[PDB]
């Protein structure tokens, strides 16, 4: 359903390049070459609301998508002195489904080098929130007695005596209802808590409140009992009201080919092979390529 | 004590164009002279013969 936050695309249409309903452009700059790709050709950045996006500015078929859960570190480097002007560049450092890329972007006009700052800031942002759009288990919701709200979240339906039907004797608990996520506490040793949020929800059905995951939490199946079905209708019915109107238009929560080939942080290598044991160091090492030995690799 | 060897000045400015490939500015000379009076350096005295 959702990848811009969550892949590395390259060559991406023009129509995935646009402002997704939820998300929402903030910064941008012309100009900005791409490198670790010896094209030489120049592009256009853009820092949006979930991901970062470069397109050539001259055959803008061409380009980048690299998502804010995919990145891992992002450097500013200010050199080229006097020669000209103190110009920038960003390194991006990026691990999706376990394969390594890194993108740098060279600022050729020394006149508007800002955009490298907002980034970071958001980047940030990305990271502060995730409790918004990612699905989590046990983590420390509750306070005293009563939930720690999101920034942009308040609670709808407060129910005591909400069943859970995945354990077996530490069910009976409390059911928050936000318009971003929705909780379940455990009402006793309350650290059995989970969090769904709406973007993570894929259907709210019954069979009893079933709900499903959108195959990014996997196939969690969640199940609740409450008392006499009045109720349970009534937040059933309320909850899918709540669910489409999120989906309209989502929040995100921020606050304010051959093309992979050439942009490997590793080098000629996208791979990781079955970390075995190593009797020479007592560490878990990766697996040796086909006649290398350690005490081989290390000499010069 | 002595006059100088001609009552003549310069002055030179030295300014910067902005422009979009050196937004620094390169850098331009121009300059002007004037010319003083002899009202700044001389007085009516008195001739000689030889």
């Amino acid at each position: 359903a959702l990848w811009e936050d969550r892949d590395v695309r390259f060559d991406v249409s023009s129509q995935q390049m646009k402002t997704r309903p939820g998300e929402v452009l903030i910064d941008c700059l012309d100009s900005v070459e791409d490198t670790k790709g010896n094209n030489g050709d120049r592009g256009r950045l853009l820092v949006t609301n979930l991901r970062i996006v470069w397109h050539s500015l001259a055959l803008p078929r061409v380009n980048l998508s690299i998502g804010y859960n995919c990145i891992l570190n992002i450097t500013t480097r200010t050199a080229n002195s006097k020669l000209r002007g103190q110009t920038e560049a960003l390194y991006v450092l990026t691990k999706c489904n376990s394969t390594r890329f890194e993108f740098i972007f060279t600022n050729l006009v020394p006149g508007s080098p800002r955009l490298y700052t907002s980034l970071i800031a958001v980047h940030r942002a990305y990271e502060t929130s995730k409790m918004y759009r990612d699905f989590k288990l046990r983590s420390a919701l509750i306070q005293n007695k009563q939930l720690r709200l999101l920034p942009q979240e308040n609670v709808y339906n407060k129910i005591n005596g909400v069943w859970n039907l995945s354990s077996d004797q530490g069910n009976l608990g409390t059911f928050f209802i936000t318009n971003v996520r929705i909780v379940w506490h455990a009402n006793m040793n309350d650290s059995f808590n989970v969090s769904i949020p709406y973007l993570q929800i894929r259907s709210v059905k019954i069979r009893a409140l079933v709900i499903e995951s959108s195959q990014q939490s996997g196939g969690y199946v969640l199940g609740f009992k409450i008392d006499p079905v009045e109720k349970l209708q009534e937040s059933v019915k309320e909850i899918n009201s709540l669910h489409k109107v999120y989906s309209a238009n989502p929040i995100f929560g921020v606050d304010y080919t051959d093309a992979f080939v050439a942009y490997f942080a590793d080098g000629n290598k996208q791979q990781d092979r079955e970390p075995v044991f190593s009797e020479e160091l007592g560490l878990a090492i990766e697996k040796l390529k086909d006649g290398f030995t350690l005490q081989g690799l290390w000499e010069v | 004590s002595y006059s100088p060897p001609e009552l003549e000045g310069n002055a030179v400015v030295s300014y910067s164009r902005p422009t979009e490939r050196n937004p620094d500015g390169i850098p331009r000379v121009s300059q002007c002279k004037f010319r003083l009076p002899l009202k700044l350096v001389c007085l009516p005295g008195q001739p000689s013969k030889t």
